[PDB]
């Protein structure tokens, strides 16, 4: 998790949880919390207590907060995620390993909610997204910049009018590219044909 | 003649000619097997977008007769549905077909059985022993009406149009024809225009006959001829002009590049021969 | 209209002066009845012309031939109409506009139907499409009504020739297109054979 | 008798299947008769596949040197053109379909397989040859039908071929007219490698007396569809695909002239001619429509 | 900071390193190329997600003046 | 499970009684579990009245379980049973109609709306107006919905999230889809005004329907306009040509039907040319 390999962390925490299940508590519950954290950070496991050993442990009052958080992350709900983070404050924010990645996870939900929000629009206001995602205008533009740069969002930003001009204008561009290469090749060919005579 | 015979309703039906050929082939094959005309029955599949129905394909159905009544094998249909859903995933059961004259009690009995499968099925009837000049294909919807206090099922005929699939049109044309690049390509258009010109001339002659006199005057028919006149010209908008000229310039540019390729080849032939006769390589 | 034609014609042949005069107010205030050709050509209604109920016959003439603006110009002479009849006459005026041109701007519609805001006009066009009078789509941005199909209202016994004048204009049009193909096809052969022949001459010189 | 061909004689088919005259001559089967229904169904399926290859099975019978196709049905298979004997994945489906077809009076058995070559002509690839050789080894009598739905539409003429393979080691006769087709560069190598491993049958079509009647009566209303074709945008991707291939063909013909096969430019010119001629025909139908319905006025 | 699109602090730290890296034996004869290549790339990465960008915010984000940014961009459009 | 082998009708009557009792207890899930056991026996029974009793109960279960299309189909089938009294066949038809209106939008619901619209008996029902308007893809007014809501049972007025009912939302969505068939594009202010809802709600619901794939279109938030699937350009021109030529065929058929004498007389002139 420190390096960035979330799939290898998920497998490591799964096998470690199996060994801690064979031996016993108290590291079992914490390892299960780190397993759910790795399931969410992997983007996305979304089925921790549907696997094998974690099935009856979901009812535990200590790790119930992670069940609520993994379901909120599964449905992509920021309001619910922040509500569980406010209700179960001490259960999550006391541990530094979860507190360090909680902002990355929050941004991962915000990205998907934004993707679900941009789909029906061709031109969308930035203040609207700021009020819809509940995040500062500058952080909205920063998120859109990072997201377009990583090719997750297909579109561009109009910084002057403060809007997001989404990529929609798609027509039969495939013909004009073929006609373009046909033109280039005909140019070089006619030059080579005329080159024959002297 | 127990059927609806009143107001029109529901769906706008678009029929694919593949369906007509399927039914014709079904009837021809059963007639060939039995050595006598056999009433054939089957399912109609396609797409339904609200009140727009598109009849795209069909398949034969299994039935038995109990005493004198026709019973559709429902288990066979559900088996067939599991099969056609694998190759025509986007298509749905729309109704049924059979062969013969005007609808009869047996058709109503079977239609009710089809109504046990789908809510509002279409009924298509093909007459392979037609005496008339019009296409012997009729489509019906079922209406549940009250006659002498008895709530009964009746059929109401629907108007239908033929499908617009390019490959189907070419296939149908090739089949119908069964025998220069220009001479053989514009013949189907020439015959289509000739057919249109005949219809236009017949309507025009009806108009003049009504106006001159002797022939009975009709407010309704001439009113529709007036409504037909006002439909011309079809698409005079600036967006259509931009698009039509976009099409024309695309084909035009392509034709210019093609003529360039041919001239490039003619130039190559000439130079290849010139370097042999007028030059010593 | 179709059922209403027979239903009201049955009453038209069995009605007198005042009953016919009220029947005109009943046919105009009835949904689906947009054509009055058969009713206006009746001798029973012809008797009302230049009689005690002349304005009602003039109202039927406006509903079968004229527009809403023609009614507004003669509103002092014509009998008063309810909102339903005013709407119907507006639908028929849109049909006349659609008979003239395919793409109608909102300004021409607002001026011809005597409307104030856009929604009223849009709701009237909706009522037209809903009553199977018009077919088409509304364009908000360009503020234009795109007409796909419009019904026939005017019978016009004297102006009937104009219909034929366009039908013949279409016929001649076909007659040109047809001949055009006949010629072009012929040319397409005339070239082909010629070229083949020419090739056969070139190929005959190879032996020399 | 127009409908004579529709008569199914089970005992006569069993007699032919027991006799196996095809074992006496590898060029035994010379003709391929296709029903209007099977042609329409195969072309409709081929078009439904779009730019992707699809395949299906053909039901029919044999009559002397003639193979008869009465009907066809699509197979829900992946890997047509990439997988040898891809049809095998639909074995179960084929068995059930036929079983159910027999219940409704479809008596004809498997006579062959059809597949599409969208925009690249009718012939057999290496994979097709292996598939047909397997079919002729284990499922004889069997024929392979290839359709180009794209070229059908663009040319306004049905683009179909019927083929049969030669057994491993057997050499063909002098006969091979080979009617010219434009083959794209990504396929021409494989075409050339396997073109002599099979032969083409003479294709013909048929319809019933009722089909004849119905098609004349269909025309009385189907004429409307000929004046509302819109062929230029229906399969627009074909012409663009052909131009994309033509450009690389022209690159090779330029490389031929560069330093130093037999006149690639003339082949490329015939290809560009055909593609352009099809495009102009599309415009001809569009202009005809403009002349008939737009240039009228009040 | 280059990956997070924080080009102001990125160029600030890069210019802070410049004079110290200028003293390196093998690195110095490339210090002009590298820095120009980085800056140019950053300018592209900054404008990549925009259809319409304010030149004052761009000049402030690249620690330069609007006219100098205008000249730099003109050169960047002409070839880059 | 016993040693006694009870007759089909005794078991059917008992399962029907159990199902009816669980419905009275507001436990439709348990009622459905036992009506499902009854469904396996109903065909083996020769007691027609008992078969009608399970059918009525079965439909009611489905209605109370909010399986509205399935309930509508069962109620509709009941309405055709000649052995049932006319008044009850109508009560059944009314229940089918209400369930169909309340049902989740789709092909099955649209096919049932078609079945009901073709049934002349529906013209005796107060909700016919709504049926006709829904079937014909017409915009439904607030007032008309108010009266229809008053025609419903309490369980049929189920409310999602914000106190808003399934019916309220279904009518807005129906109206949006109906408006998509009238316009190529419309402003949110206007769309809201036509649908009798706030402009933000019109945008939000249109946006939802587009994302969910139940309406085709796109939204311009700056210009405040929703653009509906136009399908215009050249394919429209081809479709308009088809409409014109189909009008030609209908006109020729009507000329031949009303006056065949002149049709043949003028038909010979085509052969004379
Ligand atoms: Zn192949």
């Amino acid at each position: 998790l420190r390096e960035g390999e979330f799939e290898k962390a998920h497998t490591d925490f799964f096998e470690a949880f199996k060994n801690y299940d064979e031996s016993g508590s108290p590291r079992r519950t914490t390892c299960l919390k780190y397993l759910v954290l790795a399931n969410m950070l992997m983007k996305s496991g979304i089925n921790p207590f549907d696997s094998q050993e974690a099935k009856p442990y979901k009812n535990d009052p200590e790790i119930l907060a992670m069940t609520n958080l993994v379901s909120a992350y599964q449905n992509n709900d920021i309001t619910e995620f922040e509500k569980i983070l406010k209700t179960n404050h001490s259960n999550i924010m006391d541990d530094p390993f979860i507190r360090e990645h909680i902002e990355e996870l929050l941004r991962n939900i915000r990205t998907q909610v934004l993707i679900k929000l941009i789909k029906p629009y061709t031109r969308i206001h930035i203040p609207f997204i700021s009020k819809e995602l509940n995040i500062d205008v500058a952080d909205v533009e920063s998120l859109l910049v990072q997201c377009i740069l990583d090719n997750t969002i297909h579109g561009r930003i109009d910084q002057v009018n403060q809007l997001l001009e989404l990529d929609h204008q798609k027509r039969g561009g495939a013909r004009y590219t073929a006609l373009d290469k046909w033109t280039n090749q005909l140019n070089s060919l006619n030059q080579a044909v005329v080159s024959k005579l002297a | 003649s127990v059927m609806a015979c009143g107001v029109t309703g529901s769906v706008s039906v678009a029929l694919h000619p593949l369906v007509i050929l399927n039914i014709s082939d079904h009837w021809i094959r059963m007639r060939s097997q039995e050595g006598r005309p056999v009433q054939v029955i089957g399912a109609l599949i396609g797409k339904q977008e609200g009140r727009n129905i598109e009849v795209m394909n069909s398949f034969e159905l299994l039935s038995h007769t109990v005493e004198e009544k026709i019973i559709i094998d429902k288990e066979y249909y559900y088996t067939k549905e599991e099969q056609f859903k694998q190759v025509f995933k986007e298509l749905e059961f729309l109704g049924w077909y059979t062969t013969g004259g005007p609808p009869d009690p047996s058709d109503i009995h079977v239609h009710k059985q089809v109504c046990e499968i789908i809510e509002s099925p279409l009924f298509l009837k093909l007459n392979p022993m037609t005496k008339h000049t019009d296409l012997p294909v009729s489509v019906f919807e079922s209406v549940i009406d009250i006659i002498n206090g008895e709530a009964t099922m009746l059929f109401a005929e629907l108007t239908y149009t033929l499908a617009t699939e390019e490959a189907e049109r070419i296939g149908v044309d090739h089949v119908a024809r069964m025998t220069s690049t220009v001479a053989e390509h514009l013949i189907a258009q020439h015959s289509a225009i000739k057919m249109l010109h005949s219809r236009v001339k017949l309507i025009l002659e009806y108009v003049k006959a009504s106006e001159a006199g002797e022939v009975p005057f009709n407010h309704e028919i001439l009113r529709e001829a007036y409504a037909l006149c006002h439909c011309l010209p079809v698409l005079s908008t600036d967006k259509f002009k931009t698009d039509f000229y976009d099409q024309c310039n695309d084909v035009g540019l392509m034709a210019y590049l093609g003529t360039i390729t041919k001239t490039c080849n003619t130039m190559n032939q000439f130079v290849n021969k010139f370097n042999v006769l007028y030059d010593r390589q | 209209t179709g059922q209403n034609q027979e239903q009201f014609l049955l009453l038209a042949k069995s009605a007198k002066g005042a009953a016919l005069a009220t029947l005109i107010h009943q046919v105009l205030e009835a949904p689906g009845v947009y054509v009055f050709g058969e009713l206006l050509d009746m001798p029973n209604v012809r008797e009302l012309a230049e009689s005690d109920f002349a304005s009602t016959f003039r109202l039927l003439t406006v509903f079968a031939y004229g527009t809403y603006a023609d009614y507004l110009a003669e509103a002092r002479n014509l009998p008063p109409l309810t909102e339903a009849q005013k709407n119907k006459l507006r639908h028929l005026s849109v049909v006349t506009l659609a008979a003239k041109v395919k793409c109608i701007p909102y300004a021409v519609l607002l001026e011809a139907l005597a409307l104030r805001n856009v929604r009223q006009l849009e709701d009237l066009v909706i009522e037209a499409v809903y009553a199977d009078v018009l077919r088409g789509s509304l364009d908000q941005r360009n503020q234009r009504l795109e007409v796909d199909y419009s019904i026939g209202r005017d019978i016009q016994r004297q102006d009937l020739s104009a219909i034929a004048r366009t039908l013949q204009e279409w016929c001649v049009g076909c007659e040109v297109v047809l001949s055009g193909i006949e010629e072009q096809v012929s040319r397409a052969n005339q070239h082909k054979e010629q070229q083949l022949g020419l090739k056969q001459q070139i190929e005959s010189e190879v032996a020399n | 008798s127009i409908d004579e061909i529709y008569k199914y004689d089970k005992k006569q088919q069993q007699e032919i299947l027991a006799a196996k005259p095809w074992t006496k001559d590898h060029h035994y089967f010379k003709y391929c008769k296709i029903s209007a229904l099977a042609l329409l169904k195969m072309v409709m399926h081929a078009r439904s596949g779009g730019n992707l290859e699809v395949m299906g099975l053909m039901l029919g019978k044999v009559d002397g040197e003639t193979m008869i196709i009465m009907d066809s049905f699509a197979l829900p298979v992946e890997g047509t053109e990439t997988r040898v004997n891809a049809q095998a994945a639909a074995y179960e489906y084929m068995a059930a379909y036929i079983e159910n077809a027999k219940q409704v009076g479809r008596l004809e058995n498997a006579i062959g397989w059809y597949h599409s070559h969208p925009g690249y002509g009718c012939w057999l690839s290496g994979i097709d040859v292996s598939t047909q050789m397997l079919n002729q080894q284990f499922q004889e009598p069997f024929v392979a039908v290839v359709i180009d739905p794209t070229r059908t539409i663009s040319a306004g003429k049905v683009n179909l071929g019927a083929f049969r393979t030669y057994p491993k080691g057997y050499k063909p006769p002098d006969e091979g007219p080979s009617e010219y087709q434009t083959i794209p560069l990504n396929k021409i190598e494989d075409f050339g490698v396997h073109c002599k491993q099979y032969y083409a049958l003479e294709v013909s079509y048929f319809k019933s007396s009722l089909d004849r009647k119905l098609l004349e009566l269909l025309w009385n209303k189907y004429w409307v569809n000929t004046l509302s074709s819109s062929s230029l945008l229906t399969n627009a991707d074909y012409t663009t695909g052909q131009v994309f291939d033509l450009s690389e063909k022209l690159e090779q013909s330029e490389a031929q002239l560069g330093r130093g096969s037999e006149d690639k430019l003339a082949k490329a010119t015939r290809d560009s001619c055909k593609t352009t001629i099809e495009a102009i025909h599309g415009l001809m139908s569009q202009v005809i429509k403009d002349k008939l319905f737009n240039q009228i006025n009040i | 900071k280059f990956y997070e699109s924080k080009y102001a602090s990125c160029l600030k730290m890069l210019d802070e390193m410049k004079d110290n890296l200028l003293l390196d034996m093998y690195l110095a004869p490339h210090v002009r190329t590298l820095y120009t290549q980085i800056r140019n790339r950053a300018l592209i990465q900054y404008f990549s997600p925009y259809v319409s960008a304010d030149m004052h915010r761009m000049a402030a984000a690249f620690n330069t003046t609007v006219a100098a940014l205008e000249d730099e961009l003109t050169q960047l459009i002409l070839e880059g | 499970t016993g040693q006694k082998q009870y007759n089909v009708d005794y078991k059917l009557e008992t399962y029907l009684k159990i199902a009816r009792l669980y419905l009275e207890d507001d436990d439709p899930v348990q009622a459905e579990a036992y009506i499902n056991r009854a469904s396996l026996l109903q065909n083996e029974s020769t007691n027609e009245q008992l078969q009608i009793h399970y059918k009525v109960c079965y439909a009611r279960v489905l209605d109370y379980r909010r399986k509205f299309i399935e309930a509508a189909q069962r109620y509709n089938e009941l309405s055709y049973k000649t052995i049932v009294h006319e008044s009850e066949r109508l009560e059944a038809l009314k229940h089918a109609l209400h369930c169909t209106i309340l049902a989740s939008a789709g092909q099955q619901r649209s096919r049932m709306l078609a079945t009901l619209f073709k049934d002349e008996r529906c013209q005796q029902l107060a909700a016919y107006g709504i049926l006709e308007k829904m079937y014909l893809d017409r915009i439904i007014r607030g007032n008309q919905l108010q009266e229809f809501a008053a025609m419903l049972m309490p369980h049929q007025k189920a409310t999602t999230a914000d106190g808003s009912s399934i019916l309220d939302r279904a009518v807005i969505e129906h109206n949006l889809l109906s408006a998509s068939k009238l316009y190529n594009n419309i402003t949110f202010e206007e769309l809201g005004a036509l649908l009798e809802i706030p402009a933000a709600k019109a945008e939000k619901i249109a946006s939802q329907m587009i994302t969910e794939g139940r309406m085709n279109g796109f939204i311009d938030q700056i210009d405040g306009i929703v653009h509906f699937e136009t399908r215009e350009a050249l394919p429209t021109w081809d479709k308009q040509i088809q409409s014109l030529c189909f009008q030609v065929n209908n006109l020729l058929e009507k000329i031949s039907q009303t006056a065949p004498e002149w049709t043949a007389q003028a038909m010979e002139a085509q052969m004379a040319q």
